[PDB]
């Protein structure tokens, strides 16, 4: 199988600072990339297609970058609307799997 | 425009057989370059994947759950289905459908996936 | 009395994808129906097939493009079977295109006016699309090497592109360090990225192009056209290892909306490959494997270099043969190397 | 010395046509680039709409 470890665990950032999140793969895939973004007790909710582009409502303050096994979640500054569990997904060409990762939940000091 | 929507039970009994219905309103369930996925997000952890179909025969699932699962599509409700055997106490989880596009985006973004339901089982 | 039907290829398997693996005989031929998606970018709103509206007044100083608004190649593979089942020493048996055919797919959906169109005047229809086209395929055995060109180098790209490095005023002409691959879909843009003509000897390409502000787009679409892929030597793209690249790329011209804003249009491709066995020299030998056997695993050894522009091997003399004895140690071989010319 | 077999492409899927023209039915987004879900004959004057 394929397993993103996504590193870190639970950020304690504070408004307005510069977040980077890091799902780097056991292998690469390196174009099928997702970001979604869940808040809690709500659905889910894309930040980040092809690992770098942007979607269509997400204002440009974030972005994506890199490609191959280390890959990056830019954030320029983290809104109090944005203090949520965070999550990545790698997809699958020949053979099925497009699993899931772990997760990083950004605290709120 | 397209709305989707899920329905089914609220409590099964351990070891018995679970059915959902991950309700689709405003376009086709034979959708050219389309999927039909599930996503279980236990409480406490993430979230998994289960399984997507394609109408022509194509299925995959995941192989955790080691090929317990059948999804049945029926054309004239617009909606398509999912079957669990043997059930236990685990999956007490808070159950999503979505959608896969082959061409465009590529994954499950494009704000396109139901609404959510909870299922409970205990003793 | 009639006449004993006439003799035919003989056909044989068909189906889908998985049909290949099947091995066959020795004279066998093969006939493989694909297509490819052309990108051009899919803004929102499933409009799959747009672009998004171009930008008017963006100065030499500083570009800001996006991603949407750049077309890129479409590119693909196709798995094959080896052939060779034993050692065999000697000779291999490798796989060749040899007749291709193309042809648009959709080339009639231009005849929409009841679309978002300008209206052209004021109680006609609306305008269709018109201007600049580029159509373009290639297929070959290995990725179609490509050369780097553009036009004002202080164009900062965005980060999903793969674009050419380090840009000078030396990129705006041929230039020979602008060099790379193509291994990916949806990610070369067109404008930066002309096919090289100097690498390909196992990829033929070919591609008119017709500029201009608004001129017409002429299609045609004809199932008896047929070109042969032979050079002038008797071979064709050659398959290395078991593959079968198909790279194009199809601008069809500018489509204007109701208000003003100009965004691209284009159409997907059809193939036809028609391929065969041949016999050629193993470029795989024990040798090569040995080799290739003791590299994976000897000491990396990193000191000053001995190959490139900073290297310091001076002179190589190689030679074997005899022959009588020079009346000169130095004999020079250019006549006038510099010029010492008239006037 | 066969019905011409032709292959469904158009763009706007959304658009609603009258019960004359046989169209493409269950129209994807796969309609506006090459799709395979469009096989048809050719069987009936001034029925199938050349755009």
């Amino acid at each position: 199988e394929i397993v993103l470890t996504q590193s870190p665990v639970t950020l304690s950032l504070s408004p307005g600072e510069r977040a980077i999140l890091s799902c780097r793969a056991s292998q690469s895939v390196s174009s099928h990339l997702a970001w979604y973004q869940q808040k809690p007790g709500q659905a889910p909710r894309l930040l980040i297609y092809d690992a770098s582009s942007r979607a269509n409502g997400i204002p440009a303050r974030f972005s994506g970058s890199g490609s191959g096994t280390d890959f990056t979640l830019t954030i320029s500054s983290l809104a109090p609307e944005d203090f949520a569990v965070y999550y990545c997904q790698q997809r699958s060409s020949w053979p099925p799997s497009l699993t899931f990762g772990g997760g990083t939940k950004v605290e709120i000091r | 425009q397209v709305q989707l929507q899920e329905s089914g039970p609220g409590l099964v009994k351990p070891s018995q057989t679970l059915s959902l219905t991950c309700t689709v309103s405003g376009g086709s369930i034979s959708g050219g370059g389309y999927y039909w996925s599930w996503i279980r997000q236990h409480p406490g952890k993430g979230l998994e994947f289960i399984g997507y179909i394609y109408y022509n025969r194509g299925t995959y699932y995941n192989p955790a759950l080691k090929s317990r699962l059948t999804i049945s599509v029926d054309t004239s409700k617009n909606d398509f289905s999912l079957k669990l055997s043997s059930v236990s106490a685990a999956d007490t989880a808070v159950y999503y459908c979505a959608r896969c596009v082959l061409g465009g985006y590529g994954s499950d973004a494009f704000d396109r996936w139901g609404q959510g339901t909870t299922v409970t089982v205990s003793s | 009395k009639p006449k004993e039907p006439v003799q035919v290829p003989k056909l044989l398997i068909k189906g889908g994808v998985e049909v290949l693996e099947v091995k066959t005989g020795v004279d066998a031929i093969t006939e493989v129906e694909c297509f490819l998606n052309p990108e051009m970018g899919d803004p929102d709103e499933n409009l799959r097939g747009f672009s998004l509206k171009l930008s008017a007044e963006n100065d030499f100083s500083s570009d800001s493009p996006e991603r949407k608004m750049l077309p890129c190649y479409s590119t693909a593979r196709i798995p094959l079977p080896n052939l060779n089942e034993d050692l065999t020493c000697g000779n291999l048996l490798m796989w060749e295109a040899v007749t291709v055919q193309t042809e648009v797919i959709g080339i009639t959906s231009m005849l929409n006016l009841h679309a978002g169109s300008q209206k052209v005047h004021e109680h006609g229809g609306g305008k269709p699309i018109q201007g600049s086209n580029f159509h373009f395929f290639a297929v070959g055995g290995d990725p179609l090497e490509m050369q780097g060109v553009l036009m004002n180098y202080r164009t900062k790209y965005p980060d999903g592109t793969i674009t050419p490095k380090n840009p000078t005023a030396q990129s705006q002409v041929m230039n020979t360090d602008h060099k790379a691959y193509l291994d990916k879909n949806n990610a070369y843009p067109v404008e930066c990225w002309v096919p090289d003509p100097s690498r390909n000897e196992n990829t033929r390409y070919f591609g008119t192009f017709t500029g201009g502000e608004n001129v017409p787009p002429v299609l045609h679409v004809t199932n008896t056209a047929t070109t042969v892929l032979l050079d002038e030597q008797g071979v064709g793209p050659l398959c290395k290892a078991d593959s079968l690249y198909v790279s194009a790329a199809d601008i069809c011209g500018l489509f204007t909306n109701s208000s003003g804003t100009q965004q691209w249009r284009g159409l997907a491709r059809y193939f036809k490959i028609r391929l065969r066995k041949r016999s050629v020299k193993n470029p795989y030998p024990i040798s090569f494997l040995l080799s290739d056997l003791i590299n994976r695993r000897t000491q990396r050894v990193d000191g000053q270099p001995m190959y490139g522009m900073e290297s310091q091997v001076e002179e190589v003399r190689v030679f074997d043969g005899t022959e009588r004895l020079p009346g000169d140690p130095d004999m020079i071989r250019y006549i006038d190397k510099q010029g010492q010319l008239q006037t």
